[PDB]
């Protein structure tokens, strides 16, 4: 009766998986796309900052 | 650099000379990686010859390191080991073509491109009686084995019944087969006969790496 | 240095030829060049750093070339322009340049087929010896020592012991074949490390052979694989032992008689007999092609560097 | 009966999360992305190259004041770099060389590891006695580790191969939480900003997000073909990508519950090895198996650049907190520090 | 326990000679640099020697140097100080001082309690000598330096200590702003460039004392006169 008890949870986890709230791909794309723009600035690897602010020269 | 920047330098310069010291030892022993069933009786082999059970010994002056286990993950792992020991039982009919599958695996592996292989078909006495006896056909797991003849160039031990050595032979074959399959030369499998018992085992598997080495050494001269 | 040569017209296309000492240039830079730039790409792939093979053989080659274009250069501009040497340099400073620039490069070949035959014997004679990185920072070192023992070698005469004068037909200098204390101390000392080199070479790669012929034999290794690789190491080998010794033994033998001669070969004025200055002449364009074949034998003999080009 | 019943409940299930997903699928990434700017071309040189390594380097980790890192490799030796100078900080050996991760803790006082022995083994890096000691030996996988992450001082995460995830208690040794629900073995996890979540990827081509304090699966993302064999979080916690075998990396989000963008090109047939992203999160870094490190534009699935100073697998990568430069780990036993100039 | 012991101190004629040791124990002593520091009765502390860790550095005082041999026994843990030609001035109790180097490390974290040894640069300014305090009121000591303290690499190399009445000194603020481990919160280093300022809220018995400021930058290692703080 392994398999039988393995099937209960499996069918019980699907069931809280499927209760959570979606929001829209385009409302989750652009807060990804928000929150680079907000940090864009302060990203070194994106916008290198001047060799003397540099740890790494 | 400040008074405590060069007293930290001098610190991170005998760090170096520890690993210096360390490096030394990792190189002049060889790595080992030992494979195989259940009943191949591998464990049997490396506790004669004295997760992750290492062993270390020396032999002619030389160290080895064999890590026994016992996979598609944890075998990278163990990419640049002088040579993979696989262990097969030759006794039980049923399972060598799951040996035969399980060394395909390891033989076509990605990662196991340029490592050779030492393969040990153990439990050659047992064998002998198997055969002696008559009770199991190789034929019926094997059908090819009816129209297999012994080459002339075999080598049978003194006191060596013809049938045993056309049956040990084919073993061997199946699995050398599968060597020649591909690989081009980058590996080379070494199969040997050996029991459990015996106390040969140690230096069967230094005279191949040293093969193996060679192998490497004269790559390197050739430009290969 | 001026010392007196006249060279006859019959001479001057036969022995003497200007395009003589002009094609082994051509072909001798080509061949090392040729064998550079695979060398550089398999280099630049850095697969090959368990063994230190490919750093004493970059050295081989660079000196090989070096020694070319050098000395190549001087002997075909002075077939064309500025003949005369004790007009267009008096001074002995070209001569003495010439001395060391000849002595550096007769040698360090020598002393780098002795240098790669030692790493060749300890990788297959004690496979295990060797560790499995080269660490090539460490390898430069015995061809840094080479070079230094060459260089060495090649300022006695700069420092009293030997001297370079023009030799026939008037185009190179080098060691000269007297009797006095110094030509004797410096012509055996040069054939005695060019004579244990070569000797050193043949002997380590006799033992060499007689240990992959000994694998090849072995009834166990024949059925194991097929032993394709151990042959090319004993052609490449073979090679070795062909080149480095037929091209270099002549010349150094030469020079160990010619200075031991009673009477000697050369009279108190100051001239060698003529059949003497034709002699030391061949010799030379013999040890000539030892420069034109090590890039050859060492790396694009090879059936894996053949294949490459194609 | 009662199973053959029960199993055609699951696929009816699956069936109605597919469809939620597809509900809320107005729009793609890339076509909300089109607008915007490319990044251009993003170069970065070596800085640093940190050297002492005997083997193949496997994990790295920064130190949260992003100068100090720590990497293991399988020479038995975990060793602690002063990024700036090249330092040697410390030299850890190994009880077990078959090490698989490293991490470096918050705090700075601890670092962990641990692999093919299945132990999970916490170093005191500040003691009265000066030297690195084991304070933990964290037993109870079945597995080898693939990776750990500290939460705090006294809090660990480590993913095994034995399909499970478990939370520790360094204190007193006991795991007091277990999670499971992966079919295969789990090879990386990685920490949300606020370490209230984590998620991990398996070789059963999923990725699950866990509630660290409630201690179940929150969410199972598929789409992957092959093993995912990294994992890191976008850096506001809202999303992760992972890394296959596959040639491809996914962007996932927790919210859309769902894959938004794939970043593969026609040439990359290797696996991926190690994932990250730059501090505003624009750039997706990522290690490949043919010797290199492709930048992505995480955005724009636009291949940025390429850091390739390495002659073996690139197994491990990791960019600073504070951003400034990103470290690249590989089986040549090097690990190179890069950044960009003006 | 971390413990540093002194032995080989004793009354000695003008002009003799004297071995001290220090017997380390309860802590990796190969991996820690030592450095002999004196103090002459009713005066502050002065540096003798420094042995790096692995031996590969040594430094001394002018006013010790070629009189003075510093070594140590690894295997032992026992750290030597060889002395010779001593004057009246060599009069002090010798305190035997672990310091490790590394990023972020505490140097001078640990101290000996000494030995009486009794014969027959940049300048460091404590003005204040004494300091009339009362408990739980807060209390600020002051220190200078004849050259900038701040390095290019951003440390300040200034060093806090407390020599309570009868104890060993204690490291208080290392690198002129960081809290040495097992020190209380109350005490804070502050500075800037050659002007620093040590403040302690709340002052309890505890902290009645002599304060000394360390300069850290170069060799030699210079103290303060000291500040004493009493009730
Ligand atoms: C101890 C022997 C050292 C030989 C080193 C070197 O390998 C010589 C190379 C040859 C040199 C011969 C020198 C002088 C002879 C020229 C004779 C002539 O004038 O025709 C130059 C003409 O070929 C090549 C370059």
């Amino acid at each position: 009766t392994a398999s039988i008890a393995q099937a209960r949870k499996l069918v019980e986890q699907l069931k809280m998986e499927a209760n959570i709230d979606r929001i829209k791909v385009s409302k989750a794309a652009a807060d990804l796309m928000a929150y680079c723009e907000a940090h864009a600035k302060e990203d070194p690897l994106l916008t290198p900052v001047p060799a003397s602010e540099n740890p790494f020269r | 650099l400040s008074a405590e920047d060069k007293a930290a330098v001098e610190r991170s310069k005998m760090i170096e000379k520890q690993l210096q010291k360390d490096k030394q030892v990792y190189r002049r022993t060889l790595r080992l990686l030992l494979l195989g069933a259940d009943n191949s009786g591998k464990s049997t082999i490396v506790k004669q010859m004295r997760g992750i059970f290492e062993t270390k010994f020396q032999v002619d002056k030389v160290n080895f390191h064999m890590f026994d286990v016992g996979r598609r993950k944890w075998i990278q792992c163990f990419n640049d080991v002088t040579a993979i020991i696989f262990v097969v039982d030759s006794s039980d009919y049923n399972r060598l073509q799951e040996a035969l599958n399980d060394f395909k695996s390891i033989w076509n592996n990605r990662w196991l491109r340029t490592i050779s292989v030492i393969l040990f078909l153990n439990k050659q006495d047992l064998l002998a009686e198997k055969v002696l006896a008559g009770k199991s056909k190789i034929e019926d797991y094997f059908p090819e084995f009816a129209r297999y003849t012994t080459p002339e160039d075999a080598t049978p031990e003194p006191g060596e019944d013809p049938r045993v050595t056309r049956a040990k032979y084919f073993i061997r074959k199946e699995f050398v087969d599968i060597s020649t399959a591909s690989g081009d030369g980058r590996h080379i499998c070494y199969p040997h006969f050996t029991c459990s018992v015996d106390t040969e085992n140690a230096r069967r598997i230094f005279n191949d790496c040293k093969d193996i080495i060679l192998q490497m050494n004269l790559r390197e001269y050739n430009l290969v | 240095c001026f010392r007196p040569t006249n060279i006859t017209l019959e001479e001057r296309r036969l022995i003497a030829s200007p395009w003589f000492a002009a094609s082994f240039c051509v072909v001798g830079l080509a061949s090392n060049l040729l064998a550079l730039s695979v060398l550089a790409g398999a280099r630049q792939g850095g697969s090959h750093t368990r063994s230190s093979f490919l750093t004493f053989l970059c050295g081989l080659v660079l000196t090989d070339f070096l020694g070319l274009l050098v000395t190549g250069t001087i002997v075909v501009s002075q077939h064309a322009a500025l003949f005369e040497w004790h007009a267009v340099d008096p001074g002995c400073r070209l001569c003495r340049f010439m001395g060391v620039v000849m002595i550096f490069f007769g040698l360090s070949p020598l002393l780098l087929g002795a240098a790669m035959a030692s790493e060749r014997y300890l990788g297959i004679t004690r496979p295990f010896s060797r560790p499995a990185v080269a660490s090539q920072r460490r390898a430069w070192a015995t061809v840094g020592l080479v070079w230094a023992a060459a260089l060495a070698l090649g300022l006695l005469p700069l420092l009293g012991v030997g001297r370079y004068t023009v030799q026939y037909p008037g185009s190179w200098c080098f060691l000269t074949l007297g009797a006095e204390s110094g030509d004797v101390a410096f012509g055996l000392l040069f054939s005695m490390l060019g004579g244990l080199s070569v000797g050193l070479s043949f002997l380590l790669n006799t033992v060499s052979v007689a240990t992959l012929c000994h694998v090849y034999h072995g009834q166990e290794a024949a059925q194991q694989r097929p032993r394709d690789s151990e042959v090319e190491m004993m052609a490449q080998l073979l090679g070795i032992m062909v080149v480095a010794s037929v091209c270099w033994l002549p010349l150094l033998v030469f020079i160990a008689q010619t200075v031991l001669r009673n009477p000697p070969a050369m009279s108190p004025a100051g001239q060698l007999s003529r059949t003497t200055e034709k002699e030391l002449l061949i010799y030379l364009r013999v040890a000539t092609w030892n420069q034109i074949l090590d890039p050859w034998v060492y790396i694009l003999f090879r059936r894996a560097v053949l294949r490459r080009l194609q | 009966s009662e199973l053959d019943q029960l199993r055609q409940e699951a696929e009816q299930l699956k069936n109605q999360i597919r469809d939620a997903r597809k509900a809320c699928a107005d729009a793609t990434l890339s076509q909300i992305t089109n607008n915007i700017d490319p990044v251009g071309r993003i170069q970065m040189r070596t800085r640093r190259t940190l050297r002492g390594h005997l083997a193949k380097i496997y994990a790295m980790h920064w130190g949260t004041d992003s100068r100090l890192l720590v990497s293991a490799s399988q020479d038995g030796k975990l060793i602690i770099w002063d990024s700036y100078t090249t330092n040697k900080v410390h030299a850890i050996p190994l009880r077990s060389s078959w090490v698989m991760t490293c991490a470096y803790a918050p705090s700075g006082n601890y670092v962990a590891c641990g692999g093919l022995d299945n132990i999970c083994s916490i170093y005191n890096l500040k003691t009265r006695e000066g030297n690195v000691r084991v304070s933990r030996e964290l037993a109870g996988h079945t597995g080898y580790l693939s990776c750990c992450r500290f939460l705090d001082d006294n809090q660990i995460v480590t993913s095994s191969g034995d399909t499970t995830c478990a939370l520790w208690d360094i204190e007193t040794g006991q795991q007091t939480t277990t999670f499971t629900g992966h079919t295969g073995d789990v090879m990386s996890l990685s920490l949300a900003p606020d370490t209230r979540l984590f998620v991990s990827g398996a070789c059963d081509a999923s990725a699950k997000l866990w509630d660290v304090r409630e201690g179940m699966c929150r969410q199972t993302f598929t789409g992957h073909e092959s093993d995912i064999n990294a994992i890191c979080f976008f850096p506001n916690g809202n999303a992760f990508a992972t890394g296959s075998d596959d040639a491809t990396c996914r962007l996932f989000d927790l919210r859309a519950d769902q894959e938004l963008m794939t970043y593969s090109h026609d040439n990359i047939i290797c696996g991926i090895t190690s994932v990250s992203f730059s501090k505003s999160g624009r750039l997706l870094l990522a290690g490949y198996d043919d010797f290199n490190c492709n930048v992505w534009d995480a955005l724009k699935a636009d291949r940025a650049g390429v850091l390739a100073g390495h002659d073996n697998r690139v197994s491990c990568l990791g960019v600073t907190d504070d951003g400034m430069a990103v470290a690249t780990g590989s089986w040549d036993s090097f690990l190179k520090i890069w950044n960009g100039s003006s | 326990d971390v413990q540093l012991v002194e032995s080989g101190g004793g009354l000695v004629q003008p002009g003799g000679s004297r071995k001290l040791s220090c017997s380390a124990s309860g802590f990796a002593f190969s991996s820690f640099g030592m450095h002999w520091v004196r103090q002459a009765p009713e005066k502050g502390l002065e540096w003798v020697a420094y042995i790096s860790s692995g031996s590969g550095t040594i430094y001394y005082a002018d006013t010790v140097k070629g009189r003075f041999t510093i070594s140590r026994d690894d295997p032992k843990n026992t750290l030597f100080l060889q002395m010779t030609s001593l004057r009246s001035e060599d009069t002090a109790m010798y305190y035997c001082v672990r310091s490790i180097y590394y990023y972020g490390s505490s140097p001078f974290d640990f101290w000996g309690q000494g030995t009486t040894l009794t014969v027959s640069d940049i300048v460091m300014t404590q003005a204040t000598s004494s300091v009339p305090v009362t408990p739980g009121e807060s209390v600020s000591i002051s220190c200078r330096s004849s050259k900038s303290l701040l390095h290019s690499n951003g440390n300040t190399y200034l060093y806090w200590f407390l020599q309570r009445p009868g104890q060993s000194p204690q490291l208080l603020i290392y690198r002129m702003s960081n809290l040495a481990s097992g020190v209380p919160d109350r005490f804070s280093g502050s500075g800037s460039g050659t002007a620093f300022t040590l403040t302690i809220s709340r002052l309890e018995a505890e902290d009645v004392g002599v304060y000394y400021c360390m300069q850290h930058l170069e060799y030699p290692l210079t103290f303060g006169a000291g500040t004493k703080l009493e009730l």
